[PDB]
């Protein structure tokens, strides 16, 4: 089956307060498994999932040292970034990196990532061919130019196709009990009085993993014309996720509405009437 | 550029009185990442509330989960207080069992 | 497994 290994890295400069905030989190699919927090009393990569606690000190020391090295790079990059743009000194700014690998069911690199954002906007990204770069603007062009000449594409392709995919395999083994599961959603509709003519119908999907889900309403079978509310999928706190979708329907007309739920853990899609 | 946080207040397990649950406040889609989040019992600030590690979505916007163990009662009201650079004053979202 | 140490600068 399809799986992914992702790191989400964040650095925030804080002038007058000390060195920048630096945090990296690691995910396999929708399950977090490692972290680095520069404000922690002792800065080190540490496990954030039960199945990672068995790893040897060599694992943790190499992870910690690769992160501390990345942190340093971010300090320079924040400074370099502020100069490239000609921004005012003294302000707080953000740098983000996302990298990792998606593999398909034939254990094959569907997509490798090495991309950056400055102040919440795209900066530079390694294209899908793992050979070329996309610069978001004339500042990033300077960086693209340097990374082209230095051969950074090949350096990270080697990582993306090797270490990344090789250790994704290992993580899936370590946590097979939890990672390879499909918790189906428990679904139900709730009824909430609004006005003297309308009423709210809310369709709930709870307790499911992975986080991808499809939740909608339809009237008699065709798509909606009204204005459905569909909230962001959200973590329950225990490794499962929640979502709901709501519609405002005419009193007396509630039976023409159905809620549909599609999920990887549902051998049949759900159809709920109130 | 800035994004205002989305806020959701809810319980881990569905709400029934007397049962120890977990109270969640999920703030998402915000930028930058500096954010104030408190859990409130009857307008007062709850003390040892924990949060997830800073992470972000495909569009680079951040998300965090703030949580604390609690036992909901018939009486006690709960809420989440969020302040952020995008908000001209702290936003308070009350906990609703049905939402 | 974290990415290997950066080689080029911004």
């Amino acid at each position: 089956g399809p799986h992914s290994l992702r790191y989400f890295v964040t650095a925030v400069s804080r002038p007058g307060l000390g060195e920048p905030r630096f945090i990296a989190v690691g995910y396999v699919d929708d399950t977090q498994f490692v972290r680095f927090d520069s404000d922690a009393d002792n800065p080190r990569f540490e496990p954030r999932a039960p199945w990672m606690e068995q790893e040897g000190p060599e694992y943790w020391e190499e992870q910690t040292q690769r992160a501390k090295s990345d942190e340093q790079w971010f300090r320079v990059s924040l400074r370099t970034a502020q100069r490239y743009y000609n921004q005012s000194k003294g302000g707080s700014h953000t740098f983000q990196r996302m990298f990792g690998c998606d593999v398909g069911s034939d254990w094959r690199l569907l997509r490798g990532y090495h991309q950056f954002a400055y102040d919440g906007r795209d900066y530079i990204a390694l294209n899908e061919d793992l050979k070329t770069w996309t610069a978001a603007d004339t500042a990033a062009l300077i960086t693209r130019r340097k990374w082209e000449q230095a051969g950074d594409a090949e350096y990270y392709r080697a990582y993306l196709e090797g270490e990344c995919v090789e250790w994704l395999r290992r993580y899936l083994e370590l946590g097979n009990e939890t990672l390879l599961r499909t918790d189906s959603p428990k679904a139900h509709v709730t009824y909430h009085p609004r006005s003297q003519v309308d009423v709210t119908l809310r369709c709930w999907a709870l307790g499911f993993y992975p986080a991808d889900i499809t939740l909608t309403w339809q009237l008699n079978g065709e798509d909606l014309t009204q204005d459905m509310e569909l909230v962001e999928t959200r973590p329950a706190g225990d490794g499962t996720f929640q979502k709901w979708a709501a519609v405002v329907v005419p009193l007396g007309k509630e039976q023409n509405y159905t809620c549909h739920v599609h999920h990887k853990g549902l051998p049949e899609p759900l159809t709920l009437r109130w | 550029i800035q994004r205002t946080p989305k806020i959701q207040v809810y319980s881990r397990h569905p709400a029934e009185n007397g049962k120890s649950n977990f109270l969640n406040c999920y703030v998402s889609g915000f930028h930058p990442s500096d954010i104030e989040v408190d859990l409130l019992k009857n307008g007062e600030r709850i003390e040892k509330v924990e949060h997830s590690d800073l992470s972000f979505s495909k569009d680079w916007s951040f998300y965090l989960l703030y949580y604390t163990e609690f036992t909901p009662t018939e009486k006690d009201e709960y809420a989440c207080r969020v302040n952020h650079v995008t908000l001209s004053q702290p936003k308070i979202v009350k906990w609703d069992r049905d939402m | 497994f974290y990415a290997p140490e950066p080689i080029t600068s911004l």
